């Protein structure tokens, strides 16, 4: 009760608890004990404090609502650093990606505000109202400018007065190692979008060559096993801890009645999602696999385009040549040595790609089967929920 | 940002996307004409992605309509919702076609108002910068959706190469051959343009749609007017992650990439089971989810005529459960942990298969917050015996000497009808070899 009452002191309001009745009940009970009762109460003196514990703690629980919105900023940073809807995220990681193909620069901050402003408008018409746009910011590190550009970007919470005593420096100092590997979660299924539309504009293009044509098909077929089997993974592990941890933490703020239990519902909330997401120190099993799968998913998709750009290319110089025999009778050996130089070319890139594919598949074979064994070691913990779901995903 | 432009083409193709229009308006809590509720931003969370963004906070349609028949576009123009369309964006007052009844009418007439053509449609392609794609919401039956919409599926595939090309299509019936005859002509002409030309497609057969019809509809004499019904609600119902706020596969290229195993085989099983306005007064008990999918993966919601005992040696490879609003969510997880007890899809023996189960929250509607909804995209390996189906009944009629004389006296000289047939039966063997 003595840390709550210091806390509605420094809360802009110096009014004693929802009343000023608290002032009179002071009054009766010093005249009281000053002629009657003068042996300790100490049975009936508990009880109504208890009965001063708990409207001091639900007038400190109404201070936020007219004014602050406390615990509406807990569903609010959902929203972004957890991603809970995705249209202000996926408006975001479209208009992202030409800036973070480039390594990072020295003028790298100024302009994803103006990217970051254009896409919150384009998503909201009623968004202006609340004051979440104003407590929430983009986080950089302090990374040289030597690297791939996409590490750099996050978003973080940002607070300032009566937002900060439930948020301290240890809260969102984890919120932005549950970010990267979300935003990197996010990362894979956008590369991967790109390369699944480069899978249909390429081969409407080509047809016309039959090589060509079960080239791609079987290619497409080990290509689609990479990608359904990277999204029942990648959909169900965070859709699994988002399940568990909003039903957790939202439907007990507003059962128990205290301010410093809704830090004590909130301490043990955003410490059970990081662990299921990534960070445990026994979670060095965890995170191995999942980055040895994520840079295989980059290996497969460079030389996806590294292999397609030769097999695309190299057409467009046949269909050109086709049109200079109609136009050479309205207007010879040498036009038929450059034709098979050109099907020595096609003949080149074909067992180029065969072979630059059996070997990415051995790597994929390699990856999925080291994917069951190192998820089965940890200290006995909720992994028996987690041993579930892979052996499901991969048989089902 | 995620702007669809849908074409809306033929006697049967404007029809179903009437009063899919129609439905958008009941659901976003809008007027036609005007904005009488609030019930549009605070209840849904994402309005501009199928509509054109607003001016006035009037949501156009971003839609499209061409017929050679002025019938479909006469029985617009009363209804009191064709003031939210548009008379500058399609045409204006009186506007006409054809005489007309043929395949080779609408294929001809591409490149004769090919400038009008690519006019006025294109002006709606710059209006985002980002432009998702296109779905040719067109129809096989007749010669009027069948004969333009397969000229449109060449041109817009190289001047729109970096975009998504998916169609809701609806198959003609096979009942009886008096009325039209032409039926195995313009269908296989157009099937072959839906596998190269296009990438997916969504198959809506009509045997099937009066199976349904005398389900639990309970009609006897069958009208044109059920079979806006049945489609109108599952083309909303494919859109629920694009149009009200999701996480996963909220975009149109997310959903459809997670279910093609490769081209030419893209067609795929739709299912959709509560229908009926009686189950409203006993789902105030808490139905649940742990029975809504269990009907799914059952044949009874089909809309595919296909064998029942070919099933066997066929196997699922891609299945989707699409369950709408109330979820309960603690128990999403539990309607899964059954799927592999049972048993009922059968897995392909090469590789993996997946049950993807995904949930948004419905319109702020007392029908619509109250009644648990199933939307079923399957992906089964038995749907030859459609391709069995049409090819028979497409090299029978050759041998009759049915239409080889009254056919190709316009704009046909050589004989393109083996063209259709190797390609189909190239569908049809690639799909029984696809399971090694």
């Amino acid at each position: 009760i003595g840390k709550s009452i210091n806390f509605l002191h420094q809360v802009c309001h110096d009014q004693t608890p929802a009343s000023k009745a608290m002032a009179v009940g002071k009054s009766a009970e010093s005249p009281k004990d000053a002629a009657e009762l003068f042996t300790d109460l100490e049975n009936a003196f508990q009880t109504k404090i208890d009965a001063a514990y708990f409207d001091t703690s639900k007038y400190l629980l109404d201070v936020l609502n007219k004014n602050y919105n406390l615990l509406e900023h807990m569903q609010a940073m959902r929203r972004y650093l957890l991603l809970g809807q995705g249209d202000f995220i996926r408006h975001l990681m479209d208009l992202l990606k030409p800036e973070l193909v480039r390594p990072a620069t020295t003028l790298y901050q100024h302009n994803l505000t103006g990217i970051l402003e254009t896409a919150v408008r384009a998503t909201n018409a009623q968004f202006d109202n609340p004051e979440i746009l104003k407590r929430l910011d983009v986080r950089l590190l302090e990374v040289s400018p030597g690297d791939t550009g996409w590490d750099v970007f996050s978003l973080d919470y940002h607070v300032d007065g009566p937002i900060a005593t439930v948020f301290t420096r240890e809260c969102m100092s984890h919120y932005l190692r549950v970010f990267n590997f979300l935003w990197r979660a996010k990362r894979m299924e956008y590369i991967l979008t790109d390369i699944w539309k480069g899978h249909m504009c390429n081969a409407k293009l080509l047809k016309g060559m039959p090589e060509l044509s079960g080239v791609l098909h079987q290619c497409h077929i080990l290509a689609s096993e990479m990608v359904h089997f990277i999204h029942q993974m990648q959909y169900y592990i965070t859709f699994e801890v988002l399940e568990c941890s909003w039903d957790e933490l939202w439907n007990k703020v507003l059962k128990a009645q205290d301010l410093d239990h809704i830090i004590a519902a909130h301490d043990v909330f955003l410490d059970t999602i990081i662990s299921r997401c990534l960070l445990d120190s026994e979670s060095r099993a965890l995170l191995n696999q999942l980055r040895a799968v994520f840079d295989q998913i980059i290996e497969f998709q460079n030389a996806q385009d590294a292999l397609y750009r030769a097999a695309l290319e190299e057409l467009q110089q046949r269909l050109q040549f086709e049109e200079r025999k109609k136009e050479r009778e309205s207007e010879t050996a040498a036009e038929e040595d450059v034709e098979n130089k050109r099907i020595q070319e096609f003949q080149e890139s074909i067992p180029k790609m065969r072979s630059q594919l059996r070997i990415l598949t051995h790597f994929y074979q390699g990856i999925v089967q080291q994917f069951l064994v190192l998820l089965t070691t940890s200290t006995d913990e909720s992994l028996r929920f987690l041993s579930f779901r892979l052996d499901f995903n991969e048989h089902y | 940002p995620r702007e669809i432009i849908t074409l809306q083409l033929g006697q049967c193709g404007n029809q179903i996307g009437f009063e899919f229009w129609k439905q958008l308006c009941a659901e976003h809590g809008i007027s036609p004409e005007g904005i009488v509720e609030e019930f549009a931003t605070e209840g849904t969370d994402r309005k501009d992605v199928f509509f054109y963004q607003a001016d006035d906070e009037h949501y156009i349609p971003r839609a499209v309509l061409l017929d050679l028949e002025p019938r479909v576009i006469h029985s617009i123009l009363n209804s009191p919702y064709a003031n939210l369309y548009n008379p500058e964006n399609i045409y204006l007052s009186e506007h006409g076609g054809g005489a007309g009844n043929n395949w080779a009418s609408g294929f001809s007439q591409g490149e004769k108002i090919h400038e009008d053509i690519f006019d006025i449609i294109d002006r709606e392609a710059d209006g985002s910068d980002s432009l998702e794609g296109f779905v040719l919401c067109h129809s096989i039956a007749g010669g009027t959706g069948s004969g333009l919409g397969s000229y449109l599926l060449e041109r817009l595939n190289d001047r729109y190469p970096k975009k998504l090309v998916q169609t809701y299509s609806v198959f003609p019936n096979q009942d009886e051959m008096s009325h039209v005859v032409v039926q195995p002509y313009n269908s296989l002409l157009t099937l072959k343009r839906l596998t190269q030309n296009a990438d997916c497609v969504v198959v809506l057969d009509n045997t099937a749609l009066n199976r349904i019809a005398t389900d639990r509809l309970h009609i006897q004499n069958p009208s044109f007017s059920q079979i806006n019904q049945l489609v109108s609600t599952i083309m909303s119902a494919s859109t629920t992650t694009l149009r009200y706020p999701g996480y996963m596969n909220n975009d149109l290229i997310g959903l459809i990439a997670s279910l093609i195993p490769t081209p030419r085989l893209h067609f795929l099983m739709t299912g959709y089971t509560p229908l009926t306005t009686d189950q409203s007064v006993a789902s105030v008990r808490k139905t649940t989810v742990l029975d809504v999918m269990r009907r799914l993966l059952q044949p009874k919601n089909v809309m595919v005529s296909t064998g029942r005992d070919r099933q066997t040696n066929h196997c699922y490879i891609a299945i989707l459960n699409i369950i709408q609003g109330e979820v309960d969510p603690t128990q999403v997880h539990k309607s899964l942990q059954r799927i592999r007890e049972r048993k009922l899809a059968n897995f392909i023996p090469w590789g993996p298969a997946s049950i993807q189960v995904a949930l948004s929250r419905k319109s702020p509607y007392l029908p619509s917050a109250h009644r648990v909804s199933g939307l079923m995209m399957a992906n089964h390996t038995n749907i030859s015996s459609l391709f069995e189906r049409t090819c028979r009944q497409y090299d029978k009629l050759r041998k009759r000497e049915a239409f080889l004389e009254q056919f190709r006296k316009e704009d046909i000289f050589k004989d393109n009808f083996d063209e259709l047939d190797n390609s189909r039966e190239i569908v049809q063997q690639l799909i029984d070899e696809y399971h090694a």
